RNA sequence: AAACUUGAGUGCAGAAGAGGAAAGUGGAAUUCCAUGUGUAGCGGUGAAAUGCGCAGAGAUAUGGAGGAACACCAGUGGCGAAGGCGACUUUCUGGUCUGUAACUGACGCUGAUGUGCGAAAGCGUGGGGAUCAAACAGGAUUAGAUACCCUGGUAGUCCACGCCGUAAACGAUGAGUGCUAAGUGUUAGGGGGUUUCCGCCCCUUAGUGCUGCAGCUAACGCAUUAAGCACUCCGCCUGGGGAGUA
């Protein structure tokens, strides 16, 4: 599949308790999932669906 | 052996008159130059004036006077270099007993009268009444170690 | 940024001492106390990863 | 103005500084370690925070602002010892925040120190 | 003079990527200014001082301007021939890998001279100037300073166009193609086998590491990413200084 940047609820379990990114070391996702995630988490920071810090 | 561990501390023999260990330890510290009898006679004539200037028996008065001598905080120097190097450290109970006996005698030797017949007993009643010279350096330690309280 | 109430202050600190240690504040500003060279942090991150 | 405010501390590597203000910040009172006769390098101690916190809080006295909900804004040794000593004044610390400036790799920091 | 398909290249179908270039967008922080509120220091160090502040400092709150970078993700990961490349979006554009076998039919490899890229610091013509900062100024340390430390600060750091063409430009190892125990991480695919309610297992391809035989080495060590066994071509060495100097 492909992460859409509007699907906030599956995308905000990956954000931190302040707004940072959890590494895949502590989350447990794969390699290409994590960097397909991170280009969607940062387009959602830009359109205020997720903060930069809380 | 002070680096193999600790030295085994040894037992003392309590006094026959007061039936007190604390009296005999005062005998040994006022024993200048190994003379046991010529110093013990003076202590046995330096609590009769205590019992003359106060109706209570002096074995109560001794352990009441030293409590205004024995401090609760002192300074042990830790080699930190450019820091204050003066850590306020509380006192172990063995050093708590000894260091009160030390100040009681070392300022009894610097009074106006010459005889330790009454050099000693004057400072005891001062320490019994929370005053004098051996009390006021406890407060000097409690104005020095209690001023540099940033190293608790 | 966590509110702690219905307790004392010596237990809200126990929350707050580990809500800062699990954050990029103290380990971040200790890193940026001085400018490191742009090829010595690539080895500093390599030593902080090969040891894990 | 009574019993509503924001407490700001920012303990750096020197000279723990504290300014208590209202909830819409207007600098009610402040104190430092230098304002207590600590001239230099004794100010970087938790014991300096033991007195500097309440001597601004208790010497506020203009409105009776007796709640704080403190804010931490500095990496320092007397960081948590300035909020522990704030309940010596006893002002119901209810919301502790570590709002410290953390850059997004923005500017060039100064040189290494040999 | 013909014939072939493996090498090489194009198709077709899938991917992955901080590969470049140009134009936009965005947030945190730094500095400066304007304002509100507010009061004695702030700052700095092994200790201080220079410096700053009562012409309201710092601290705090809002707003503004401007320049520079892009926290987290971020990893002995990815990409590029090397230098190198890290916010986000769009346009323009280069390369690699996998699989299929349709097609071309040795079209290949290396490459002197040549011609182009090439970190930083520099230089030129203009911009821009926030932090940082050679030179420089001042305060401390020391036995002594032009060092270290601290305050301040110019060129520079940044952009545009021309240059310069050098680095411990390093894997101190040229490129190409074969062949030669294995074990193990990881990245990008593919075909399987169960099936998993998207997670493993085995085989294979191309990268990227860590161990380790044979063999090699003067010894350390290297070991399918050779420094092993071969063949082609190119660069280069033949005592140390004098010297990468006349």
């Amino acid at each position: 599949t492909h992460i859409d940047y509007k699907d906030t609820e599956l995308l905000k379990r990956f954000i931190s308790e302040r707004g940072k990114i959890l590494p895949r070391r502590v989350t447990g996702t794969s390699a290409k999932y994590q960097r397909m995630l991170t280009t969607a988490i940062k387009r959602s920071r830009h359109m205020a669906l997720l903060p930069y810090v809380k | 052996m002070p680096r193999k561990g600790s030295v085994p501390k040894r037992d003392v023999l309590p006094d026959p008159i007061h039936n007190s260990k604390l009296v005999t330890k005062l005998i040994n510290k006022i024993m200048l130059d190994g003379k046991r009898g010529t110093a013990q006679r003076i202590l046995y004539s330096a609590f009769d004036l205590v019992e003359q200037r106060s109706g209570r028996d002096a074995l109560e008065v001794f352990e009441e006077a030293i409590n205004n001598i024995m401090p609760v905080l002192e300074v042990k120097a830790r080699r930190v270099g450019g820091s204050n190097y003066q850590v306020p450290v509380e006192v172990r109970p063995e050093r708590r007993t000894t260091l009160g006996l030390r100040w009681l005698v070392n300022y009894a030797r610097l009074r106006g009268e010459k005889t330790m017949e009454d050099r000693l007993a004057n400072e005891i009643l001062d320490a019994a009444n929370n005053t004098g010279g051996a009390v006021k350096k406890r407060e000097d330690t409690h104005k020095m170690a209690e001023a540099n309280k940033a190293f608790a | 940024t966590v509110v702690r109430k219905n307790e004392s202050l010596e237990d809200a600190l126990r929350r707050f001492k580990r809500s800062v240690s699990k954050s990029g504040t103290i380990q971040e500003v200790r890193k940026r106390e001085f400018y490191e060279k742009p090829s010595v942090k690539r080895k500093k991150k390599s030593e902080a990863a090969r040891k894990r | 103005n009574i019993e509503n405010g924001v407490a700001h501390i920012r303990s750096t590597f020197n000279n723990t500084i504290v300014t208590i203000t209202d909830e819409f910040g207007n600098a009610l009172s402040w104190s430092s370690a230098g304002a207590l006769g600590f001239k230099g390098s004794k100010k970087s101690t938790p014991f300096a925070a033991q007195m500097a916190s309440e001597t601004a809080s208790k010497s506020a006295m203009e409105h009776g602002l007796k709640t704080v909900e403190v804010t931490v804004k500095g990496p320092g040794p007397g960081r948590e010892s300035a909020i522990r000593a704030l309940q010596s004044a006893g002002l119901e610390v209810t919301a502790i925040r570590d709002v410290t400036p953390v850059p997004h790799n923005g500017c060039r920091p100064p040189k290494r120190r040999r």
